[PDB]
RNA sequence: ACCUCGGAGCAGAACCCAACCUCCGAGCAGUACAUGCUAAGACUUCACCAGUCAAAGCGAACCUCAAUUGAUCCAAUAACUUGACCAACGGAACAAGUUACCCUAGGGAUAACAGCGCAAUCCUAUUCUAGAGUCCAUAUCAACAAUAGGGUUUACG
RNA sequence: CCGAGCCUGGUGAUAGCUGGUUGUCCAAGAUAGAAUCUUAGUUCAACUUUAAAUUUGCCCACAGAACCCUCUAAAUCCCCUUGUAAAUUUAACUGUUAGUCCAAAGAGGAACAGCUCUUUGGACACUAGGAAAAAACCUUGUAGAGAGAGUAAAAAAUUUAAC
RNA sequence: ACCCCUAUACCUUCUGCAUAAUGAAUUAACUAGAAAUAACUUUGCAAGGAGAGCCAAAGCUAAGACCCCCGAAACCAGACGA
């Protein structure tokens, strides 16, 4: 990616990153699983709910997003009614 | 019933059980070699496979004498 | 587990295995031939006597008369002298009384389940 | 392999829904507080403690090709099979006062 | 109709099968582990037969037919494993030891591995010679304890079967000697 | 040899499902279960979406 | 690696050589029995049972079944199948015969024995009968392990037998409150004068069951007692209503007491649950608010959480959440 | 490396043989020679 | 001839692991049509992606099969859904030959000669006495075998 | 110096390839694998380091972990006690992953070659002594001075035909 | 001073390598680690921080501390050459 622009010489999000993954405020992205919408005839009813639930990253997966895409993308954002909202924070995590 | 098994084994497998057996041994498939392109026999590649035909087909067809009842009868194609 | 005790407790195959005279009761009535077959087949029961087939051949063509067949096997020469005596004195109406013998002259279809072992130990 | 095995051994505490084995064929049979699944994987109905026995074994009258083995077995014979059992643990519930009145 | 891998293992390891006089006073006994080929059975049949008369004394063959496959650059012959031990030859009849030692050991010395012509007398004499020497033996230390006991941590160096073999046996070899 | 096919509820309106048959068989007619009516229905085809 | 088996392996005794001669389970139902004999042997190996733990009689007898099968109108019945028993006739003179006997099984199985008396069981020879008077037409029958809401059972019972002194307990084995050992005593007779009841003094009046609410269900035996010679009983009794603190005691440590003196003849229990009734005991009778209890479940099982949870649906956040309304922290 | 069977007789490993050499066979010999004896 | 997935010979008893090679199969079929929705806790082909089991709950009723398969973008569609022998099967949207006229960066001489290892093949001597030598084992030959040594050939490594 | 002249410029072209990389001192520190137009390279994992939080980790005894095949060894998993001091989690980066030889169980098809491949273990990329020099055999590790001492491994044996 | 005893030059690429393979006649001078996110460390202020913009569910501001050198055959544009 773009550590330094030519324009203005500073760093540049990765667009495949933000049409793909939801970033938590907490530290957390979210993704869909591959192939949800791919031959579905042939799948299983059980396999089919595993496809549609919207899944959490790993810690090197979420570190790799995280340097793809600038600190704007990191801000806390109070929608109006986003269905993402109460997920935005933690609850009783002790490490 | 439904077997998947060499058909040579058959002789000393079964004897003396059959009161009729048609044989229809593997041969060189002469119109479906001259009109079908892939898996041909007669690819040169697979030309191993016609030395070791002939007698394929004895061994087949003695299997059949094998398993067949005495005054039974045999056809071979 | 092979080094506990209880080891080959679940041993079952081991129990089981994976591995002659004939006897004519021709009647020219069909309601009297079959009902001895059963007798005498009853009395094999009681004794263990191994039995093979009850098989029947087809009616003579025209008068007509049909014959009935019993397969035995597992007689021994000294217990014979009992099992006949008792078939020979049971005898219902003038029915013909033979032992015949397999001469190696006279193979079976083998089930799919017994095939696949027999293959195995073919090869 | 297809990493099928015992996940779960003797005296171990599992929770419910835990996967105690996972096998090709039926070399361990469901027991107490034992389910099956579709490919013979063996789970915890309910929290306790794993146990391993041999018992005797009874097909389902339906179930012909066992029913036929059974048949033929000579009389004073009994098959013995492999059972996993899960020994719950902590009782189903417990009364409490809320209140006076 | 089907081939064998190698398994080296059956010269391995003293003879359990053929070990016993059976109708027959005399034998070769066998001292080491190696395969026989037809032509060491084509030479046995002709010496022996020739030697002496079949009316007056007999021959037993106390050895399987040759069996095992050979693959050479695919199978070409068959082989018979004989272990250290086995009674490979026995012969019987109202006869003398000395008259038979003669032609019996000038028989064995063509044998691929080391063997010896030997009486039912003589047998047992060197079986009990042996057992003689093991409860005679001055020294604490034998291969036994030390193997067992796992004593230097020589069973780093040590093989599983040495324990079985008491040190008695090195690959094909049998010693006698060795206690 | 068989074709996927597209199945469509008389009832319950705006609700449909996917089902194999065999091209030589007949047009298929069947009940399935419609959550828009929360009813067990009829359903009809409609085309032949691919071949399997 | 062997190790031999330590006892007597299954099926090692009776395996031959030869097979065709011997014979087999031709029926499954064959195999069930033995396999079920199986169960009951003990087992040296780890099993499922470990984890989960006069002459003139028979001469009468012979002689009334010759009897009724000697008449040919009585056989004409069982071959038409249209065959009938006097149920209430069964039942009468069952009683006397293998009433007791059947009586001690629900008795241990209730666990009367084990809770009562330590485990000391006894077959209860005297046939017990204990009426509930219901208006003045019908009166509730106490059998064994019955359900008799305390709604009926609001007033001393009509208790009756055959009889030759007596001493007739009432208990409720779970009904305690304060104590998990301990049990109410309701009414007790003793020094009855054999059939007769009233006249026998009074020690403790009648006090109706009192289960609370979401206890579940109570038990309550009648326990009847032989009593060869009179005994004044000291026990500090004093009849009023009552305070509960006084009422408690123990079966076991009472009879400790009075061992030789007297012995159990006959038991009759009853289950219970609470009432509307019950509220009115511990208003009128007791003066207290009432205690209402509920079956409540252990906490649900959750893996500890973790920072980055991996291939988890969203909803494993909602997990470990404690409130359902939006929160806002400093802002 | 080599077979554990050979048609030679195959080299041991040092610590091997040294064990050879401290388990062989001693003979006991008496004080007096047996043959001298009378 | 192969490239993906599942077996068979090798796999001895938690897991994984007999390379390479030589073979057998798979790119489905049949039956339901609640192959509905939802959700505790787990398994996992050594990563990720993928894959797998499932209690309780809402609504009804009184699956077999060893593999049987394909990411993203994009295209078609009102929506629901559908699309590859992308088989080089983690898939470039679409590209073949020849070069001794050849070039550059390197690796080796993992192709050959040179130098090395074994001694299968080859050469030599002994050991046993068959059988020749018109009689006579050993004047001289020499059968079936065993035991040694050298590194001249031919292969193997 | 022509399979496409020469000069300047684009141009510090590009180079998973070769070569090089500059004071002192101390410390921790090695060889599961997977995908890959990929095996001269990357990425993930594993190992490695630092900092942080907190509680168990290693060694383990009983009990326990399969039938079928016609037969089964050294063993392995799990594991209180015990002897011990480490382990998991969290934050943040790099770097490494072409091994060879020995003992054992095997297979390659020469009973097989410091020949190929799978597993268990040892050794070698760290010091020192010994076997003649000596990667892999044996003895031995935590560092300095001494013109003190005790030790470890540590040197091959053998000689022959009369009757 | 030598004689005595002990002692298989250096760098770099390979698992060993003594030695094998590249590199060095020698002296002097010159000749090669450049930066972000995020963390940590030390300050100021603190439900607020910052000298507009930006961040904030103890955060925000400031500082400190991390990313080499030489080398192709080529390709293209414009001149110059019989
Ligand atoms: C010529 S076709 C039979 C003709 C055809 N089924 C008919 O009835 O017209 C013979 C088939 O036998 C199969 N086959 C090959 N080897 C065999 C064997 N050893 N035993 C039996 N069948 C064999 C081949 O795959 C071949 O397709
Ligand atoms: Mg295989
Ligand atoms: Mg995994
Ligand atoms: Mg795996
Ligand atoms: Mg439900
Ligand atoms: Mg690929
Ligand atoms: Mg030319
Ligand atoms: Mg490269
Ligand atoms: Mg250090
Ligand atoms: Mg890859
Ligand atoms: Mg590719
Ligand atoms: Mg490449
Ligand atoms: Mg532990
Ligand atoms: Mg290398
Ligand atoms: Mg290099
Ligand atoms: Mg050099
Ligand atoms: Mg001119």
């Amino acid at each position: 990616l773009t550590y330094f622009s030519a324009r203005k010489g500073k760093r540049k999000t990765v667009k495949a990153v933000i049409d793909r993954f939801l970033r938590l405020h907490c530290g957390l992205w979210v993704r869909r699983k591959a192939g949800y919408k791919k031959k579905l005839w042939k799948k299983t009813p059980a396999r089919k709910k595993r496809l549609r639930e919207f899944v959490f990253c790993n810690k090197t997966q979420s570190k790799l997003l995280d340097k793809m895409t600038t600190s704007f993308w990191k801000r806390r954002n109070w929608y109006v009614d986003d269905p993402y909202q109460k997920y935005h924070d933690r609850t009783n995590l002790k490490v | 019933r439904v077997t998947s098994w060499d058909g040579r084994k058959w002789g000393e497998l079964e004897g003396d059980t059959y009161d009729r057996v048609l044989v229809d041994v593997p041969c060189t498939t002469d119109r479906h070699s001259l009109h079908e392109e892939e898996n041909n026999i007669f690819k040169r590649s697979r030309k191993k496979e016609r030395q070791i035909l002939p007698v394929l087909q004895v061994q087949l067809l003695a299997a059949g004498l094998l398993a067949t009842k005495p005054g039974g009868h045999v056809v071979y194609s | 587990y092979k080094t506990k005790p209880t080891h080959g407790i679940g041993k079952y195959k081991h129990l089981i295995k994976a591995e002659v005279l004939n006897i004519h009761l021709t009647a020219y009535d069909m309601t009297l031939a079959e009902s001895y077959a059963q007798y005498v087949h009853n009395l094999c029961n009681s004794l263990s006597i191994k039995v093979e087939e009850s098989y029947a051949m087809p009616t003579k063509t025209i008068l007509t008369t049909h014959e009935r067949v019993v397969q035995i096997s597992g007689l021994s020469a000294t217990f014979a002298e009992i099992f006949l005596e008792i078939i020979q004195s049971s005898l219902p109406e003038g029915v013909r009384l033979s032992v015949k013998e397999h001469t190696e002259e006279d193979g079976r279809f083998k089930a799919r389940p017994e095939l696949e072992e027999l293959l195995a130990k073919l090869k | 392999g297809r990493r099928q095995g015992i996940k779960k051994m003797e005296g171990h505490y599992v929770h419910a829904g835990n996967i105690i084995a996972t096998q090709r064929h039926f070399r361990w049979h469901p027991g107490a507080h034992v389910g099956v699944g579709k490919n013979k994987c063996l789970y915890a109905l309910e929290e306790g403690i794993v146990r391993y026995t041999k018992e005797v074994y009874v097909p389902h009258p339906r179930n012909t090709e066992a029913v036929d083995l059974i048949t033929r077995l000579p009389k004073g014979a009994v098959l013995y099979k492999t059972f996993v059992h899960v020994v719950p643990a902590k009782p189903e519930g417990t009364f409490k006062l809320v209140a006076m009145l | 109709v089907r081939r064998e891998p190698k398994n080296l293992s059956d010269i391995r390891g003293p003879s359990t099968e053929a070990t016993e006089f059976t109708e027959g006073n005399f034998a070769i006994l066998a001292l080491g582990g190696g395969y026989l080929h037809w032509g060491h059975f084509e030479m046995m049949r002709l010496t022996i037969n020739r030697s002496m008369d079949p009316k007056n004394m007999f021959a037993i063959w106390r050895v399987p037919a040759p069996f095992k496959p050979i693959t050479r650059k695919a199978i070409d012959h068959y082989v018979t494993p004989v272990k250290a031990g086995r009674l490979v030859v026995e012969m019987g009849g109202r006869c003398e030891f000395e008259e038979v030692q003669g032609f019996l050991d000038q028989v064995a010395h063509k044998l691929p591995f080391a063997a010896k012509a030997v009486s039912r007398g003589t047998l047992e004499k060197m079986r009990k010679d042996q057992e003689e020497r093991e409860r005679n033996n001055q020294n604490p230390w034998t291969f036994e304890r030390i193997a067992t006991a796992n004593m230097l941590g020589i069973r780093k160096v040590l093989s599983p079967y040495d324990l079985t073999h008491k040190g008695k046996y090195w690959g094909k070899f049998y010693m006698p000697k060795r206690v | 040899k068989n074709i996927l096919v597209r199945m469509v509820s008389e009832a319950g309106t705006g609700f449909c499902f996917n089902t194999k048959r065999n091209r030589l068989r007949e047009k298929l007619t069947l009940l399935h279960y419609d959550p828009v009516v929360k009813q067990r229905v009829l359903f009809v085809e409609k085309k032949k979406i691919r071949s399997l | 690696r062997r190790t031999p088996p330590l006892g007597p392996m299954p099926n090692s005794d009776i395996d031959l050589s030869n097979l065709e001669r011997l014979e087999k389970y031709r029926s499954f139902d064959r195999y069930r029995r033995r396999a079920e004999q199986e169960a009951q042997a003990p087992h040296w190996w780890r099993t499922y049972r470990e984890y989960f733990g006069r002459t003139q009689q028979l001469l009468e007898r012979k002689q009334a079944i010759q009897e009724l099968r000697a008449n040919v109108e009585e056989e004409r019945a069982a071959r038409l199948r249209t065959a009938s028993v006097p149920l209430d006739a069964v039942r009468a003179e069952w009683e006397r015969t293998c009433g007791p006997y059947h009586k001690q099984r629900l008795a241990e199985y209730y666990g009367l024995y084990r809770d009562l008396f330590h485990g000391a069981t006894f077959v209860p020879r005297v046939p017990l009968h204990v009426a509930y008077a219901v208006g003045e037409d019908d009166l509730m029958p106490v059998y064994c392990g019955n359900e008799v809401t305390p709604t009926e059972a609001a007033q001393a019972p009509e208790v009756t037998y055959e009889a030759e002194l007596w001493t007739l307990l009432l208990t409720s084995l779970d009904g305690h409150l304060l104590e998990p050992d301990a049990e109410y005593l309701h009414w007790l007779l003793t020094n009855i004068p054999g059939n007769r009841v009233a006249e026998g003094q009074v020690t403790c009046p009648y006090l109706p069951p009192f289960p609370a609410r979401g206890s579940g269900i109570h038990r309550l035996a009648f326990l009847l007692f032989k009593q060869d010679q009179p005994i004044d009983f000291s026990e500090d009794a004093r009849p009023s209503c009552y305070q509960l603190a006084q009422r408690t005691f123990r079966t076991f440590d009472f009879y400790k007491k009075h061992q030789e003196t007297m012995t159990p003849a006959g038991l009759s229990f009853f289950q219970c649950r609470w009432d509307d009734s019950v509220t009115y005991i511990f208003h009128q009778l007791l003066d207290m608010r009432e205690p209402v209890f509920e079956f409540v479940r252990p906490p649900p099982y959750h893996p500890k959480q973790k920072r980055f949870p991996h291939r988890q649906p969203l909803r494993y956040l909602d997990r470990y959440r404690d409130s359902h309304e939006p929160t806002y922290g400093i802002y | 490396g080599s077979k554990a069977v050979t048609r030679h007789r195959r080299v041991m490993h040092f610590q091997r043989q040294k064990l050879m050499a401290v388990t062989e066979y001693i003979p006991p010999k008496p004080a007096i020679h047996p043959s001298c004896l009378p």
